[PDB]
């Protein structure tokens, strides 16, 4: 019958969209993750166990 | 990676954007269902298995949202049409007439 | 020629969000009536730049805000 349908579709829309941004201006998103990361990275080397 | 790979023939910059657009969505999807059902171990009374559970669920909150939406496909589109080294792959296709 | 270039950009825009070819006329513009984003219209400059040929640089699309404008720049290029 009718039991797998599509309803109310407003993902990938919004996913094509940041598609968009992330061809257009890869330099400035790329150095903006590796920001992140690195902030995580950061706190790793000082790590104790029980 | 297949995704990305299966429409790359109509340039890289559309294929990149068609990939985000049609599989994004379902491992971003995937990712956020497991990684809750492993942060609700937290309320857990035992230590370790609430570290354990915290711990992947942050683990796939940052891999999904961050490195792989946001790094993994910057990447791709900086590096082009070397990104499929060895194989030969053009940027964009002949211009089609109006 | 301008028809053909409405009609390319057409099919490309109903591709991104839906709108019918039909609907799409050059005496009206893009954010008041279709309802049309500025990441959408980096969608449409992209797709059309990388299937057509057509380069649209940064910090140009804003100073175009309708069909009529968009076809006019095409074919004054």
């Amino acid at each position: 019958g009718k039991l797998l349908e599509p309803k109310r579709m407003a993902r990938v829309r919004g996913w094509r969209k940041v598609g968009a941004a992330i061809v257009r201006w890869p330099g400035p998103i790329l150095v903006g993750a590796v920001a992140l990361a690195l902030v995580g990275l950061l706190t790793l080397p000082g790590y104790r166990t029980n | 990676v297949a995704r990305l790979k299966e429409e790359i023939h109509a340039g890289i910059n559309t294929g990149i954007i068609r990939a985000m657009g049609g599989s994004g969505s379902v491992v971003t999807a995937a990712g956020l269902v497991f990684a809750f059902t492993m942060m609700s171990f937290a309320v857990s009374e035992l230590t370790v298995m609430a570290q354990v559970g915290t711990t992947i669920g942050m683990g796939l909150l940052f891999d999904t949202l961050i490195v792989r939406s946001f790094m993994t496909p910057s990447i791709a589109a900086l590096l082009g049409k070397w990104f499929w080294w060895p194989q030969v792959v053009r940027q964009r296709p002949i211009p089609q007439p109006w | 020629t301008q028809e053909e270039i409405i009609a390319g950009l057409a099919e490309i825009i109903e591709e991104v969000t839906g709108i019918e070819p039909s609907e799409v006329t050059p005496e009206k513009s893009f954010v008041d009536d279709l309802d049309i984003d500025s990441l959408s219209m980096v969608e449409i400059a992209v797709q059309t730049e990388d299937k057509y040929g057509v380069k649209i640089p940064d910090e140009d699309l804003a100073g175009l805000r309708t069909v009529g404008d968009v076809v006019a720049y095409i074919q004054k290029l």
